[PDB]
Parts: C-alpha cells; structure tokens; sequence
RNA sequence: GGGGGACCCUGAGUACCGUCGGUUGGAUAUCCGGCGGGAAGCUGGGAGGCAUCGGCUCCCAACCCUAAAUACGUCCCGAG
RNA sequence: GCGAGGCGCAGGCAGCCGUCGAACCGGGGAUUCCCGAAUGGGACCUCCCGCGGCUUAUGCCGCACUCCGGGGUUUAUCCCCGGAGGGGGAACGCGGGGAAUUGAAACAUCUUAGUACCCGCAGGAAAAGAAAGCAAAAGCGAUGCCGUGAGUAGGGGCGACCGAAAACGGCAGAGGGCAAACUGAACCCCGGGCCGACGAGGUUCGGGGGAUGUGGGGUUGUAGGGCCCCCGUAUGAGACC
C-alpha cells in the first residue's frame, strides 16, 4: 500500500525526494506562527498509526519549538555551590510533550490525542499534533475513540496521559530498573526520574 | 508551481482525453479510485494505464505512483483536476489517483493515450 | 398598581408641602425614574403632574416630591389616602 | 385569601386585585408611620402573602395554559 | 458470568454502555452487542481465549 | 465627602441604620440576657471600615 | 469448527550508540531530558546487573482503554 | 406523613394564621435585586452608558475572547444556526519548577529534600494495569494495597547518613480495542418521514463528512493474523438490547 510507502520515503529524509522537500518546506513554515492548523496531516502513515481518522472532530495542528534545554533563571537569595547551575540545564519534559501542550493551550475545547515529529533545522523542531474534539456527536458514536468523552479524561495532556507523557514518566520500562516508576512519580516520592 | 513529483508537462487535449478514458473505462470496464486501491493494482501489474491528479497535497501520497510505474512498465499520465478526476471516477470526493485494469470500449483512446506519453516522456 | 410608589411620607414639612405648593411627597423605590414615578402617579391617582423631584435620604430611600397641575388638588389626594 | 379561591379567578381579575392589593398595603404604611393607633399590625403581612399567593398563582396558571396550548 | 450493560455519564451528561467485564464503553446498543458476543464470548464455549498466557492461566483454572 | 459615589453613600446609610440601642422590649423578652450588640458605633472614637 | 502453504502484514528520527545536565541504592549495572549520529523490520527483533562471542531460557517495544481490593473527610449515622 | 396548636435564637404588647388540616417533616415546583468566570462597553467606588428584531407600547429576545461542526457573502474571520472552555471545592490525586536554617559537633560531595513553597491539570476517587515482564535443579503468569524480605543487596569526605525490589503469605480478581495484510462506500452524524409500541430495531429522503479510505476483518512469539486449498459445520446452541 501507499503508507508503507511514505514510512519508507519518512525513513531517512536526507536519502530521499523528502530531504529537498522538508528544506523547502521548513523554508514556508519559519513565517508561520507557532500554533497552526492544517488540512491534512504531513505524514499520514504516522497520523493514522497514532489514531488519526479522516472524520469530523479530528484536527491536525502543527506547532514549532526552540531546540536546547533552558537556562534557569538567576537565583536572588543565597545560595550553596551545588544549586548554583544555570547554563547546562534541560526540561524533563519532552520538546514533543512541550508542543503538544502548547497546542491544548491554543485551542481549549479539544483534547491532545498524540502528536509526531515532522521536521527540525539547526534552530526549530516541528512537531503535528492529533486532536480530538470530544463534544462532536461523531466522535462520540466511534467506540474506538469515544473514551475520550468520559469526564476524567479532562486535561490528560497536562497530567501525562499522552504517548509522550508516558514516555517521560518512565512507563514503557518494566521489570529491573522501572520499581519507582509506577503507580505514579509522585507515589515514589518523586524520585524515579 | 509543479509539484515535483510531476515528471512532464501534459497537453490539455492530452488531459482531457485521459478524463474521457476514465469515464469510459467506468461506465463499461473495470477501474480502482484511490491511491491505495490504484498501488495495490500495479504492484499486481492488473492496471493497464494510471491517471494522477496535479494537485496531491501532501505529495507524499502520490510520490511513488511514478517510480512504480515506471519500474512495472505502466503508463501513466497526469491530469490537473483532483476533483474533476474523482467525479470521472464516478465518486462524490476528489480522488488523486485512478487505474485502469480493464480497458472496455476505450481501448484506442488509452493506446493512443500510452504511445503519446511514451513519446513526450514514457 | 406597579411597585414606584411605596409610601406616602406624612411628615410635617411634606404636610406643609401640600397645604401651599400642591406638593405630593411620596417614599418610592430606588430604581425608580422621574419619568417611572410620573407615570405612576398620573395612572393611580388620576391627575395631571407637572414636576417631579427626587432625592436619596441618608437611610438609602429614595423621595420624590411631585407637584400637581393647578387644575387638580393635591390636599384630595391626601384625603383619599387618609393623611389628613 | 385562599389558593382556592385565587384560582376560581382569572388572570385579569387576579391582576385587578394585585394592583389593589399593592395600593392598600402602601396606604396602610403610610398610615402605620403616620399613627399610633394601630389596631390590626398584621394588616400589612396579610396583604404581602395574598399578593405573594396571587402571583404565584398567576404564574402557575401561564405555565399550566402555556403547556396544555403546546 | 453476566454482561449486562453499566450506564454511565459523559461531561455533556449523555449516556454510555459500558461493559462489565473489560470496560469498554459505547453508545450504540448494536455495537454492545456486537462487542460483548465477539470479545468474551469464549467464556460462553463459543470461541478460544486470545494470548498464549490467558490460555495458561484459563487451562490452569480449569 | 461632599461628592459621593452611590454606592459608598448607601454603605454609609447601611451603617447608619445599623448603629442604634437594643430595643427595650426585646430586652424584656429576653429577660435582660440580651442588652447590646457587637456593631454599636462612636463616630468620633469608632470609625467605618471603609 | 478444524488441517496444510512455498504468498502477504505486524508501530522510525523509534530501539540503540557517544557526550552533557538532573535523578536514583542502582554501584563501569536506575530513569528522564538536550546535542550530535542512527538500523533491522518476520530469511525479523528484544531481555537475562562492565563490554564482546557462542549456548540456553524468557519475550514481541516504539498506539489505546479498564471495575474490586487503596487515599482523603468538607459532610452524615455510631462510640469513648 | 403528624394531628391541635403556631407566628426562629427570644420568657413582651397588639394582632393574625389553623379542623377547607395549620406549625413541623420528606419530595417536587415558583420567585430569586446587584456585583462576582461576569460575558454588549466601562469602572476613583457592587453604579453607569450601548447597538439590532419582536412589541401599539408596556416589555421581551439577541450582541465578550479562544475554538469545534455547518451556511452566506461582502472574502470581511464580516454575518447567521448548533455546541464547547472559562470560576469554585477542607483533605486526598496527577504532571512540572524547586530553597535555607538544620546534621555532619566548623564546611564545600552529602543531609535537610524531591521537603516548604510556586505553576499547570482531574474526579468522587485519581494514577497504575495485562509482559520485547519476573526467574533458572524449578518455574510463575495484569495492576494496586498490607505483612515480610530489611536497616538486607547496595549508595556514601565509605564520613554523618541514605536505601530498595524479586520470592513467600494475604485483600481483591477481568481482561479488551487499534495500525497493517485483505475488501472497496457495503459507512458515520444532524433534521424529517414511514413500519414497529411511544422503546429496541428496520427502512427511506435532504444536508454535512468520506477513495489523502467511512464501514467489514484483526490483534499475536519456537508465533499470530490475511489470502489460497481440503474436510465439516449452523438444523443447533449462546450472549445481549
Ligand atoms: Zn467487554
């Protein structure tokens, strides 16, 4: 089929028509604004993977971040020499986690569903965002997805329900290594990452 | 302006003579619409001519269409439409792609259609 | 009928009021407007108003001083009402 | 007054006795600031809950028609 | 085991099926049906459990 | 003072109305238990809390 | 509902490697993140406390949901 | 429902309500000023000033921002229909940011501490949850909680100190759906109609989606599933609305 295609074409982007591509495309997308929503998703073989569905209440949203880690602001009070480091600091959320939740924050009647790298030059990495809209009659009568209208799936982006968010909360380990991961970081005294 | 994935520029009588063969083939033949459907039939080798619309965004679902075809041996030609070529297809929605397997009464017009599309670029 | 007008104030200047300016002096509620307090008077009593004024006392009531038309007797009103 | 008997009544008629109702209890304030003689104090209850009863009921009767006309 | 219906409540306060047994939820009594005949109907004779483990430990109860 | 917006006068007014005695009969009433209240007020000595 | 196949499918900037910061009992062998590289993909792939080779054992990630056993007491019965 | 009194804390004067069943109690309704997420626009004062339809007029109904699914055109995000988010909640929950006094008899690795506190996000619970796991004479078989393993393995100016899991015994027990192989509009939502019972279900019309794939199938490890071939089965037996 055509999507073991673009997965094949995706593979590497450099080896293929995608790299001059995703060079002029990153090209148009650096005078677009940050949040952005689009008509269909760059990567459908992905999209469609992660849940994507080609029915009303889907929205694909591309969202463009900084790379790097961040400097901490300088701290005012007295300080002792091992809590002094401002430079080489990084988030311990994901840049893909970062994107996602600032798309919930750019449209609040929807939920976050998954999202997936789709580019990034020396500067920017570019993400596309899946989003459901849990309130669409549509959505509701597909049970694969109709989860998402319970009422404690509100703000699962925020709280770390996402791919992502599972990712950087340590669930996708099991056994040796993972014993202060589960239930929850902070039923762990917050020390299993 | 042309999508890069566009291999040559078609003439449009050309065009036009390829959007009749797909309403031929699907009023008395055998056609597939979609890309899927139109990938599935020349991996198979069944498909004896593509049609591809002008206007596939992203590109990446028709990006293959014409290394396949060329490495099978299929013609294939392009069409500017996507819309007009999904309602020759005979379907409500705008199609990016079409084959077709069995010729029926357009058996000259996709021979012709062939042997020009050989002739400007094959 | 309607809710202006919530009592009429039987005070000795109000008295007075009457007696020589054809004065009505009525304690009316707050969101009430001259035009409100004209309107009402006119319909319940039946006479012709020619001013109105109003004011907010320090206990946060509002009074409105309206005076009738020389055509109509303001000391009848106050019989009908019982001021006396 | 009795619910009963307010709702043997029509809406304009309870609307009449309303606006008679309203001018009797500002007449008899007028005459409680005035006097001393006060010889029925509860005059002035009895006159707010028939105007309360009067009301409630005429509502009672609008929705009662709006829903039996639906 | 009985697979009767758990209704439940969305944000918008609508209605939901949802099945006792995995907790899957629906809205359409068809596809509840249709759910709770094809996923566990082994339990009834009618099919085989999936996952060479769920077979272990089903042979195992046995 | 001499401009006032209404809404302060009517706060002003509202405890205006607030400061007065402990009625005489409810003193009997309660059998001399209740004599005063907490929000009695000397315009000189107690001021508003606005 | 069962048997056979020689055909097709099974998640990519992902697993993983190097370095830096945080975190951890995790000690050359915890987990998360940044930067620079980066596959196989069923004739396949992963784990078994330094690395690599062979044997053996156990598994199939990079998508999703899940009641009961639990935590709390604004509040309500009951008790000391 | 209770059955002769009632009008709060609150023992007074006067009067009134109740046997056409009050007071009181449980359920359901009506009214419910202004500010307040406060929302048509403003707040040095919880008060003011606005724009359109209906209405004779009284007087009602609409107009915030950020979006979702539609329509119109003027293409202006300008107008119209439908629908969301906003704020709160004592403690509990989830995700991030993150000190010092203090101890080490000073102090920098460390400890205090992933603590105080800060930002964001839910519910009556939340999170976790069904193995690329745990263990090797045997083997077990989702998650969560307790006892214990245990101040042990192990970390540590190896200083002060910090510090688990597996196994075992218990509580409670439950497991399912996608992406792809294949099929190709057989599909979903809104409004109306008809048959059915007013429901379930069946059928039909218009609109919006859908070939960039709606629906059918399929969910797994010395393997599982599609497709092909052969044998038989379904007559019967479930389950659910
Ligand atoms: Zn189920």
């Amino acid at each position: 089929g055509m999507y073991k295609y673009i997965r094949e074409a995706w593979k590497s982007p450099k080896k293929s028509y995608v790299g001059e591509l995703l060079k002029q495309r990153m090209i148009k997308w650096r005078r677009e604004p940050v949040v952005v929503r689009i008509e269909r998703p760059t990567r459908l073989d992905r999209a469609r993977a992660l849940g994507y569905q080609a029915k009303q209440g889907y929205v694909i949203v591309r969202v463009r971040v900084r790379k790097g880690g961040r400097k901490r602001p300088r701290w005012k009070g007295g300080r002792k020499p091992s809590k002094m480091g401002q430079v080489k600091y990084s988030p311990k959320k994901s840049l893909q986690w970062i994107a996602e939740e600032k798309a919930a924050r750019k449209f609040p009647n929807l939920e976050v569903l998954n999202s997936y790298w789709v580019g990034e030059d020396g500067m920017y990495k570019w993400f596309e965002v899946i989003m459901v809209d849990p309130h669409h009659p549509v959505i509701k009568s597909d049970p694969k997805i109709a989860w998402i209208a319970l009422k404690h799936h509100k703000g699962r982006v925020f709280r770390g329900l996402t791919s992502a968010g599972k990712k950087g909360r340590g669930l996708r380990n099991k056994g040796k290594g993972a014993e202060k991961v589960r239930p929850s970081i902070r039923a762990n005294e917050g020390k299993g990452k | 302006a042309k999508p890069s994935y566009v291999k040559f520029e078609v003439p449009k009588e050309l065009a036009e003579k390829a959007l009749q063969a797909v309403e031929i083939a699907r009023d008395t033949g055998k056609i597939r619409k979609g890309t899927n459907e139109t990938t599935k039939a020349v991996e198979r080798g069944q498909a004896k001519l593509v049609i591809i619309a002008e206007d596939v965004d992203p590109e990446e679902i028709v990006a293959h269409l014409p290394p396949l075809c060329e490495e099978k041996e299929i013609p294939y030609i392009y069409v500017p439409s996507k819309k007009e070529l999904g309602a020759a297809a005979g379907i409500e929605v705008a199609a990016a792609s079409v084959a077709i397997i069995e010729p029926g009464k357009a058996r000259d017009l996709v021979e012709e259609i062939a042997m020009k599309v050989k002739e400007l670029m094959k | 009928p309607y809710k202006v007008i919530i009592r009429p104030v039987v005070t000795e200047k109000a008295i007075s009021l009457i007696e020589k300016e054809n004065k009505l002096t009525f304690i009316v509620d707050r969101r009430a407007t001259k035009q409100d307090i004209k309107r009402a008077v006119e319909e319940i009593f039946n006479v012709k108003v020619e001013k109105v004024n109003t004011l907010i006392t320090p206990r946060g009531e509002k009074k409105a001083y309206v005076k009738l038309k020389p055509e109509y007797s303001a000391s009848e009103v106050a019989a009908r009402l019982g001021l006396f | 007054m009795k619910p009963s008997e307010i709702r043997e009544m029509s809406i304009e008629e309870i609307d009449a006795k309303i606006r008679e109702l309203r001018l009797q209890l500002a007449k008899e304030r007028g005459l409680l600031t005035m006097g001393t003689s006060l010889e029925n104090p509860m005059v002035i209850r009895n006159l707010r809950r028939d105007i309360a009863r009067l009301l409630t009921i005429k509502k009672e009767k609008l929705r009662e028609r709006e829903k039996g006309k639906v | 085991v009985k697979l009767k219906a758990i209704i439940v409540k969305d944000r918008d306060g609508e209605e939901f099926l949802r099945c006792p047994r995995c907790g899957m939820v629906f809205k359409r009594r068809k596809d509840y049906t249709k759910h709770v005949n094809k996923a566990h109907g082994w339990l009834f004779g009618r099919g085989k459990p999936k996952g060479k483990r769920l077979q272990k430990k089903y042979l195992k109860a046995s | 003072a001499r401009n006032k917006p209404l809404a302060k006068k009517l706060r002003l007014a509202k405890a205006l109305k607030q400061n007065r005695r402990v009625p005489v009969w409810v003193i009997v009433k309660t059998n001399r238990r209740v004599l005063t209240h907490p929000k009695r007020r000397y315009w000189r000595r107690t001021k508003l809390k606005e």
